[PDB]
């Protein structure tokens, strides 16, 4: 399942 | 007027009472997949939330009634959003589109406020009583930015900061708060970004933030908590709730967070469309995207001269101005496979072929008045509107005919049929009484001309073609244009077929459409995913217009119709008295003709059966 990930451009499912 | 804490988690928006110990309840929402960003309107107790997965913004009352989608199109990652409770406006930020937009709280009059040099705008806070908005920018060089609530005088407030979230204003004390997801701090400053203070440095993963009274509230993703502490000292800590992993946002539902006044609150500034708070002067009047503010600074005017380009499931509009206004998606529903578009400048209506439905549809730019002009062995391939006689000339891939239908759907008839004919692309020239089309016969592609009744049919070009799939023309210059998707080039010639010349054949991957705007020729490169233009005068160079546009399908320029010039056409007045087809001859006079299944009567105006 997805877990939110903080990226350089925002929060993304990964 | 009880104080409530609202938090978003997974697909729910849940409620914690800040005054009564005995209160945890979920807001009764339907159809939400990922509740992210929260705000509310103190005026009517409506709550607003964005959906990262649905790519929508929505609103409802706290009791779950009047669920409404206010923003549906043009969102990728709407991670920021805030209600302007004085001007009754909805602001949001999208980190995918790199845009900060505004609209009325019901979604009307959508406009783009910040779009340039914007990298991942995420957390948005509004101060309509002062006319400033604040936001955090992520990306290569994260910063906290400030601007007026009309987008003007954008400036960087706090340059040395990591990715900041939960930007919150303490309105009573005039202080900004935020979490830093890189330094794992909760910081505070004044409205100018000075007097910076670390409020809490011992938190392992602070993400969300808000402020109420003398306390700040945060969420910790490592501690799976909503916690609260003194906004000044950072002490007096208490855990509001635990075992809440991945809380996207927290919000204080209380009138103290939405107070004050501005000119928009008392009178909306009398603006027709948008009243936006500004620091000096109080307010300015705004307009929907691509509209013009009139000389009265109160009323707006829609664009009359623009560029339309379509994708498989979208039709976009852009203008050519010098503030470089951004392209927008038209809020048109039920688009499945748009393969060709046109526009009627008289009634200001958009037309397109959807080849998933095998229909010609028409709507207004707001998506209203959806009408099916052609429906079911019907396979429309391309279309071109005769704006004077109010007809669509369109090609049919199944029956291999050129069919004519009026804009209201009544069938005129077929003007071209043929055993080995494969008529695909088409442009009408009602000014001179001719049409131009491509004949994609296997092993012999052709570009052909005929009168608008099928007579006077001649092959203009039969060599140096592989897949001529797009056609454009300009009657004033007397020039015809086409793009060859296999030869990867764009050509032109006189409408007579003389002076064939290659306009562009370098660094083109797959041209699938083209259009003419005054002295500029635009085309779309589907494989290269860009729009390009060339100055046909040769003065200015080949310019990249926009890139990273997927599934490109068509492009079409619209110039404002000159009504005096329009009514000078003889076939614009009662079709010149003709029952079916009004034609222009070299004498400038009018003659009437018929579709292939009728014959002209001795009335020299009316068509009848054989
Ligand atoms: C959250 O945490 C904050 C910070 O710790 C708490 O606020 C502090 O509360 C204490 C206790 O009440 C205050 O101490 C008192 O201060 C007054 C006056 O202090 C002056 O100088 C301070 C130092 O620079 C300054 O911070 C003060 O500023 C406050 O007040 C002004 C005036 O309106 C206001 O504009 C500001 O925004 C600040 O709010 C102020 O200028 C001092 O006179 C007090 O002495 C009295 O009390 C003692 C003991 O009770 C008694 O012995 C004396 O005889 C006298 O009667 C006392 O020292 C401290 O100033 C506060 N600091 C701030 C920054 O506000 C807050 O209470 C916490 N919230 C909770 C617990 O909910
Ligand atoms: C709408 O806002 C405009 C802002 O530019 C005003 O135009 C400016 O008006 C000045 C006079 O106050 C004039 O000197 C400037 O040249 C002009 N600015 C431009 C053209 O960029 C305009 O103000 C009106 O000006 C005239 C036309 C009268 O109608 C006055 O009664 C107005 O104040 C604003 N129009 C409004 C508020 O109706
Ligand atoms: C909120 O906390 C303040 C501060 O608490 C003090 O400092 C902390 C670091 C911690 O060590 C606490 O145990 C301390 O008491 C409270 O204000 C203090 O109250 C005590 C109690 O008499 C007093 O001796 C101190 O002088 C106060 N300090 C200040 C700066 O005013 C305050 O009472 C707490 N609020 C509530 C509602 O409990
Ligand atoms: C919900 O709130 C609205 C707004 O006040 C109100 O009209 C309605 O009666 C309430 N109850 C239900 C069941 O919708
Ligand atoms: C032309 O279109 C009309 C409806 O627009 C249709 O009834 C007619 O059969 C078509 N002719 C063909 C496909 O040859
Ligand atoms: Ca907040
Ligand atoms: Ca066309
Ligand atoms: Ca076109």
């Amino acid at each position: 399942g997805c877990i939110p990930v903080i990226t350089t451009r925002g929060v993304r499912c990964k | 007027s009880e104080a409530f804490l609202l938090f978003s988690r997974r697909a729910d928006i849940r409620r914690i009472s800040l005054e009564t110990n005995n209160n945890n309840v979920a807001i009764p929402l339907t159809g939400v997949k990922e509740a992210s960003a929260l705000d509310f309107d103190v005026t009517d107790n409506r709550i607003y939330w964005t959906d990262i997965s649905l790519k929508t913004i929505s609103r409802a009352f706290m009791n779950g009634s009047a669920l409404e989608h206010v923003v549906e199109f043009g969102l990728d990652y709407p991670e920021g959003m805030a209600v302007d409770w004085l001007g009754k406006n909805l602001y949001w930020a999208d980190t995918g589109t790199n845009r900060i937009e505004v609209s009325k709280l019901d979604g009307q009059h959508r406009q783009v406020l910040v779009w340039k040099d914007l990298d991942s705008p995420r957390a948005l806070a509004l101060d309509p009583a002062e006319g400033f908005m604040y936001w955090t920018e992520w990306g290569g060089k994260p910063k906290i930015d400030r601007a007026a609530m009309d987008g003007s005088e954008r400036t960087t407030l706090v340059p040395n900061v990591g990715r900041a979230n939960g930007l919150t204003i303490d309105y009573a004390k005039r202080r900004l708060y935020w979490t830093d997801l890189d330094t794992n701090l909760i910081e505070s400053s004044n409205m100018l970004g000075l007097n910076r203070e670390v409020i809490a440095d011992d938190l392992p993963h602070p993400f969300g933030l808000t402020q109420y009274q003398d306390y700040i509230y945060w969420t910790d993703w490592s501690r799976r908590s909503i916690e609260r502490a003194n906004k000044t000292s950072g002490q007096n800590r208490t855990i509001i709730q635990g075992h809440l992993d991945y809380v996207m946002d927290i919000l204080v539902f209380h009138s103290s967070r939405q107070s004050g006044w501005n000119e928009c609150a008392s009178s909306n500034g009398h603006c027709s469309h948008l009243c936006l708070a500004v620091p000096v002067g109080g307010f300015v009047c705004g307009c929907p995207a691509h509209y013009s503010l009139n000389a009265d600074n109160r009323t707006c005017s829609a664009p009359t001269t623009f560029l339309l380009f379509s994708q498989k499931s979208a039709i976009n509009r852009m203008v050519i101005d010098e503030q470089q206004s951004p392209d927008i998606i038209l809020p048109i529903h039920s688009l499945r496979n748009v393969r060709a578009i046109d526009y009627d400048p008289l009634d200001k209506q958009l037309y397109w072929i959807d080849s998933r439905q095998n229909m010609i549809r028409k709507a207004q730019e707001d998506g209203s008045q959806g009408f099916t002009v052609v429906v079911s062995e019907i396979q429309p391939y391309d279309l071109s509107i005769d704006i004077y006689s109010r007809y669509i000339y369109w090609t049919c891939e199944a029956t291999n005919v050129i069919n004519v239908t009026r804009l209201d759907g009544r069938s005129v008839g077929v003007v071209l049929k043929g055993e080995q004919d494969r008529p695909r692309a088409i442009v009408v020239n009602p000014e001179k009484g001719y049409m131009y089309f491509t004949n994609l016969q296997e092993r012999s592609p052709k570009i052909e001309r005929a009168a608008l009744d099928g007579t006077e049919r001649e092959v203009l070009f039969f060599s140096g073609l592989s897949k001529p799939i797009a056609l454009a023309l300009d009657s004033r210059l007397g020039k015809l244009f086409w793009a060859d998707s296999d030869l990867r080039r764009i050509e032109s010639s006189d409408l007579s077929g003389a002076n064939r010349i290659v306009l562009e054949d370098s660094n083109i991957l797959q041209p699938v459409g083209l259009t003419v705007f005054e002295n500029w020729l635009y085309w779309i490169d589907k494989q290269q995913q860009m729009i390009e233009k060339i100055d046909m005068t040769g003065r200015e160079g080949r310019t990249k217009v926009q890139a990273r546009i997927a599934q490109l399908s068509d492009i079409h320029a619209v110039k404002e119709l000159n009504l005096q010039e329009y009514r000078q056409h003889p076939c614009a007045q009662d079709n010149g008295g003709c029952s079916h087809i009004c034609l222009v001859k070299g004498d400038g006079t009018t003659r009437c003709s018929c579709p292939m299944h009728l014959v002209l009567l001795q009335d020299e105006l009316s068509c009848g059966e054989p």
